[PDB]
RNA sequence: ACAAUCUUCUCAUGAGGUGUUGAACGAAAAUUUAAAUUUAGUUUGAAAUCGAUUGGUGAAAUUUUACCACUUUGU
């Protein structure tokens, strides 16, 4: 349609707004709030505004966030902080409670196998696929993602940037498993 | 309430005509939440089914249990109707549909209310899986007392659920939900001191 | 979507805090190395009819930075 002029503007507004956060945040605050109480989180993507600085958009890329509220088991540790802290603002980061991570695995699971989401409701899939990996069923998978097992990084490429489309642009803790939840 | 009076005229009917309700229930309280479905229609039907598993783990009124392709077939005899219901396993797999789950909630929680009176329970009651519904007071020996424990492979709560609601007493590893080791395969390694290795066809064929 | 993260202080006792519409008028000093900054000051409607500084830096895939600024642009 007829795009109005206010809406251009409030795109640089938001960019300067986007442009100085991360000015400050990354350059002279090199100090991080480094997440903790698990070695996994379940980072969703509340909404990446158009024309993202492109600092951002592998942020949401690489950390598997591409689309809308794509959760994704990430290695919890100081390293994802600054990453995540580039795209905080689009970002929600929660706990993956075994529970909710059981569930989502038992009914949204649909893991990136070959960067595809391929169901992970038969066991062998996830029994073939990781077997090296140790995860051999849905509740291995939730012993190797939820609780972060030795294969977590090799779980998690084989999972999937699961879409739990519904939130705070921030830390969540235990809140991406009411997300996940109502997603699943 | 009305309505629920009109289509039953007694509960003798409403349990003969459960079936199609508990099989509904169970079916929907491992569905995934879409927007057709509502998540606390979801919860309630999942404690409603959660419910009616106590209240035959507590009468003993399961009679068989069937491991069959679709899901796991467990036939039970309430006030002498014979009511079966069928329970799918935990995979990654509307209007009409959503009026039908609201009218099956609806009657099975009637149902359990009226159970729960007649077995001297609260309704509604109480709340890991079932061990969060507690049952507070207001085959039938498939298992006996047999310890049986269930490693991260076999359906642990659901075997540990099956195995209490006849006769039972089958464990469930904590991730997954001593006398047997029930596990998807043979596992005899796997299988602890006393555990044994627990296949679960045997148990499933000794209930059925 | 004329909505969004420009700072309730922080540490340590000191240090910081990253941030200013444009235009017009105007001292008189300094260093830095004429432009470059500071630099008495100012005035006005979020005012508006050329005048551009004109290099660098990356950072993607050479045109692209319409702030990327030397500490110098896609984790």
């Amino acid at each position: 349609t007829f795009k109005r002029a206010e809406t251009f503007i409030n795109n640089y507004r938001q960019r300067e707004r986007e442009r100085i956060r991360l000015n400050r945040s990354a350059k002279n605050k090199g100090d991080i709030f480094v997440p903790d109480e698990t070695k996994l989180l379940f980072v969703i993507r509340i909404a990446g505004v158009k024309n993202m600085p492109p600092k951002i958009r592998k942020v949401l890329r690489l950390l598997r966030l591409s689309r809308i509220n794509n959760a994704v088991f990430v290695r919890n540790n100081k390293a994802v902080a600054q990453m995540l802290r580039i795209v905080e603002p689009y970002v929600m980061y929660g706990i993956p409670n075994l529970h909710s991570v059981r569930e989502l695995i038992y009914k949204r699971g649909f893991g990136k196998i070959n960067g595809q989401r391929i169901a992970l409701s038969d066991n062998a899939l996830i029994e073939e696929a990781l077997g090296k990996y140790d995860v051999i069923s849905i509740e291995d998978i939730i012993h190797e993602i939820y609780n972060v097992g030795s294969h977590f990084k090799e779980v998690t490429k084989f999972l999937w940037p699961f879409t739990l489309t519904p939130r705070k642009a921030g830390y969540c803790g235990e809140e991406i498993n009411e997300l996940i939840k109502k997603q699943v | 309430d009305h309505i629920i009076k009109e289509r039953y005229p007694t509960f003798h009917d409403a349990l003969k005509d459960i079936d199609d309700a508990l099989s509904m229930l169970f079916l929907f309280s491992t569905m995934p939440v879409t927007d057709k479905i509502g998540a606390a229609t979801v919860a309630n039907c999942e404690r409603l089914c959660a419910e009616f598993q106590h209240y035959v783990i507590r009468s003993n009124s399961l009679r068989k249990a069937f491991l069959s392709i679709k899901g796991i077939y467990y036939q039970a005899e309430i006030f002498g109707e014979q009511i079966t219901w069928i329970v799918p396993y935990k995979f990654a797999q509307f209007r009409i549909m959503h009026t039908f789950l609201e009218f099956y909630q609806a009657l099975m929680g009637f149902v359990n209310f009226k159970l729960y009176n007649t077995l001297g329970l609260r309704y509604p009651p109480k709340i890991a899986g079932l061990a969060a519904y507690e049952l507070e007071e207001s085959n039938t020996s498939l298992f006996s007392n047999f310890t049986f424990f269930l490693s991260r492979e076999v359906p642990r709560f659901s075997l540990e659920f099956v195995i209490r609601a006849f006769g039972g007493k089958v464990g469930w590893d904590p991730i997954l939900g001593i006398t047997h080791h029930i596990c998807d395969r043979p596992h005899i390694s796997q299988k602890y001191e006393g555990r044994i290795y627990i296949q679960p066809q045997w148990v499933y064929d000794s209930i059925n």
